[PDB]
């Protein structure tokens, strides 16, 4: 098989930086090298095929070179709907093997999250569960914590949490978190609450409702 | 009392050949005259690259090296130089690098004879025949292939005879080759589906590496390697080790003709190799 | 113009076989295009598996010679995969691909027109539909609230999760799903609206779970 080899696996750079990405060949496949972009959730899409074509439709800020076994992507301006993983991928040979891809994150302002807590709906409760939810929206960087507290009692366990990749416009992050307990538990407690602590708020921020209030 | 080159008389030869076995002349320990020679050969033009024209004229040269064929009408722009179109990928190229000049001239059509000729000794190894073709039509290569000595394009009449689904055509591989590379298969509805190299065919092969033909840029110097051949059609269907291996006419894949006439006229080019400016015996006379 | 759209059941169980078709529109599965299946494990990269033509000619991952075969059916316009004997190394998501040729000398194959792709999952665990829940947005905040779904208990992946039935994505996160203890997954939706319309613009999630055969909208009020 012919391994392909990435540099780097990863990096960072801001709107309108250049960005380079490189890949080799274990040995020599002249021009049979092609690009791939794959955005979170979606499918990989063609950007470059024979190592320098640049494919219908996708913009010219995005380049390639070489032939052998060194080559090079290039990405003359980069926007925030370019962060992605990038593949490149030999068809001079079978197997097809594909690079083990470059990730793309893009540097931004810090920006606070805007936070909201959501209590367990009635149906939910008719189940015997009770899920309260905290979000975290549009947030940068990724680093932030979600302390769960249940009557001021400092939680542990009973929470998973999600985040999504960066946002394709403005860069961000969200994040989801889940307490879940019996719904024998939630009615023994009052105060429902999710203190985050972020870079971004000039003080770590508490979200709460108590059970039952309307 | 050195002798006249004779340029003119060999670039007025009436048996022509195209692009695909184009013909070298080395000039070398004679006179010549540049203005005459534009004269006696009708010049549609004459210019160099890498060297000055006008310095020709008076000046001797170690040799001075031709490369003449007819030009495809439809091909003629490949000829501009550094083009990677079809005569120079698959023909002859244009080297760039000496000092040269290129010629355009032309035949009265009625006396020139193209000459046809596949130089690739591959090709005719598996029965390349000669070209049955108008006495005007030029033959180019749009791909050429180059092989190893061991090179065979048939299958293995024992490894065909196991084939149940998409058998290959078979034959005997001369000795001292290797017969085509092929392997047993599964698909959904079939086990035993035999699939070899070089497919779909070496032009368009899904594996490049696989395929023992290898797609080649004629270098300076050189001449096209070979036409690409339909390994699924050299052998035949059945065929045993009693049959030697061969490749149908339309196996040879890659290659065009088109006629050299306009106006009653074929056109024809040749390359000129200026070696050695100020040395040697091969001398314009033209200031004497 | 060249579409590709997979189908195929996304559970599987261990030692079992894993089928999935290809249709293919805009385009004739009888060209010089070949067709291709490529899967990406979680978390991981790109593995291509296997191409083939129409003519029959076909390679695949030489590791899996033993367990995969590929058609290509010119009178449906489909190309197909099967895979036997899955075990969890097989769990991925399953894209197909047009494998077609440059116009260079070389003549360089690539893959393009992507399809959306398929999650295969090899468990022995049972589907399960999920519950939808309401996320409603605050009595309350500024000029921006927050509402959405919650999709809860369901298996295996995937979930597809849409708002006012695609009308309203701007401001939409819908979060990886997390896999819960019971071995069943949880996934959020979010979205933030203008909080002044809450009492005067209706919300609904669309939730689908093709495992389990779930649709569901769900209505969220404040
Ligand atoms: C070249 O031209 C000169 C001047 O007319 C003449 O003396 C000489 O013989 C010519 N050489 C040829 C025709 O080879
Ligand atoms: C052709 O010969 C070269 C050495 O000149 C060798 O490396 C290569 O493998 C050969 N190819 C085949 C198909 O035998």
């Amino acid at each position: 098989d012919i391994q392909m080899t990435q540099s780097p696996s990863s990096l960072s750079a801001s709107v309108g930086d250049r960005v380079t990405i490189t890949c080799r060949a274990s040995q020599s496949i002249s021009s049979y090298l092609n690009w791939y972009q794959q955005k979170p959730g979606k499918a990989p899409k063609l950007l470059i095929y024979a190592a320098s074509s640049l494919q219908s439709g996708v913009p010219s800020r995005f380049s390639g070179s070489g032939s052998g076994t060194d080559f090079t992507l290039t990405i003359s301006s980069l926007q925030p709907e370019d962060f992605a993983t990038y593949y490149c991928q030999q068809s001079y040979s079978t197997p097809r093997t594909f690079g083990q891809g470059t990730k793309v994150e893009i540097k931004r302002t810090v920006a606070a999250p805007s936070v909201f807590i959501f209590p367990p709906s009635d149906e939910q409760l008719k189940s015997g569960t009770a899920s309260v939810v905290c979000l975290l929206n549009n947030f940068y960087p990724r680093e932030a914590k979600v302390q769960w507290k249940v009557d001021n009692a400092l939680q542990s366990g009973n929470s998973q949490e999600s985040v999504t990749e960066q946002d394709s416009k403005d860069s961000t992050y969200s994040l989801s978190s889940t307490l879940t307990l019996s719904k024998a538990d939630y009615e023994k407690h009052k105060v429902y609450a999710c203190e985050v602590t972020h870079q971004g708020l000039s003080s770590p921020v508490t979200k709460s409702f108590n059970r039952g209030e309307c | 009392d050195l002798p006249d080159c004779d340029i003119d008389k060999w670039l007025n030869n009436f048996n022509v050949p195209s692009p695909l076995n184009w013909e070298r002349k080395i000039f070398s320990n004679c006179n010549f005259n540049l203005s005459t020679l534009l004269r006696l050969v009708h010049t549609d033009s004459f210019s160099c690259n890498n060297f000055d024209e006008s310095k020709i004229y008076g000046s001797c040269f170690k040799s001075i090296v031709l490369d003449k064929f007819a030009i495809p009408n439809s091909r003629r722009s490949d000829l501009q130089l550094g083009s990677s179109g079809f005569l120079q990928s698959s023909n002859y190229k244009i080297d760039t690098t000496s000092s040269s000049c290129q010629l355009y001239y032309s035949l009265p059509a009625i006396n020139v004879t193209i000459n046809n000729y596949n130089p690739s000794s591959w090709n005719r190894r598996y029965g390349f025949n000669n070209f049955n073709l108008s006495s005007h039509s030029v033959v180019y290569s749009r791909y050429c292939f180059s092989v190893n000595n061991t090179f065979c394009p048939c299958a293995k009449p024992s490894f065909a005879s196991s084939c149940k689904s998409h058998k290959p055509p078979s034959a005997s591989c001369p000795i001292g080759t290797n017969y085509r590379s092929c392997e047993s298969t599964t698909v959904l509805d079939h086990t035993d589906w035999c699939r070899c190299s070089c497919l779909p065919d070496p032009i368009t092969a899904y594996d490049p590496r696989s395929c023992s033909q290898k797609k080649s840029l004629v270098g300076v110097g050189e001449h096209c390697a070979g036409f690409g051949v339909d390994e699924e059609k050299c052998g035949v269907l059945d065929g045993s080790y009693n049959v030697s291996c061969l490749c149908s006419t339309d196996a040879f894949l890659g290659w065009s003709y088109d006629t050299c006439v306009s106006n009653n006229r074929c056109n024809i080019f040749s390359n000129f190799i200026l070696n050695g400016i100020n040395s040697g015996t091969t001398c314009s006379n033209d200031l004497s | 113009q060249v579409q590709l759209q997979e189908s195929g059941p996304g559970l599987v169980k261990p030692s079992g076989t894993l089928s999935l078709t290809c249709a293919v529109s805009g385009g004739s599965i009888s060209s010089s295009n070949w067709w291709s299946w490529v899967r990406q494990p979680p978390g991981k990269g790109l593995e291509w598996i296997g191409s083939m033509h129409y003519s029959g000619s076909s390679h695949y991952k030489p590791s899996l010679k033993s367990r995969i075969a590929m058609s290509v059916d010119t009178s449906k316009n489909q190309f197909s995969l099967n895979l036997n004997s899955v075990t969890a190394a097989d769990t991925a998501v399953y894209y197909c691909a047009r494998e077609g040729g440059s116009s260079g000398y070389d003549y360089v194959y690539y893959f393009d027109d992507w399809g959306q792709g398929t999650t295969v999952t090899v468990s022995s665990a049972s589907t399960k539909g999920p519950s939808v829940f309401p996320l409603a947005p605050s009595s309350k905040s500024g000029g921006t609230a927050a509402l959405g779904c919650l999709v809860k208990d369901y298996f295996p992946e995937p979930v597809t999760v849409s708002w006012n039935s695609g009308a309203l994505t701007s401001g939409v996160h819908t979060f990886p799903a997390v896999l819960q203890s019971s071995g069943l997954y949880s996934l959020s939706s979010v979205v933030t609206v203008p909080s002044s319309s809450l009492g005067t613009q209706t919300y609904i999630c669309n939730v689908n779970h093709k495992p389990s055969n779930t649709k569901v909208d769900k209505k969220v009020e404040p």
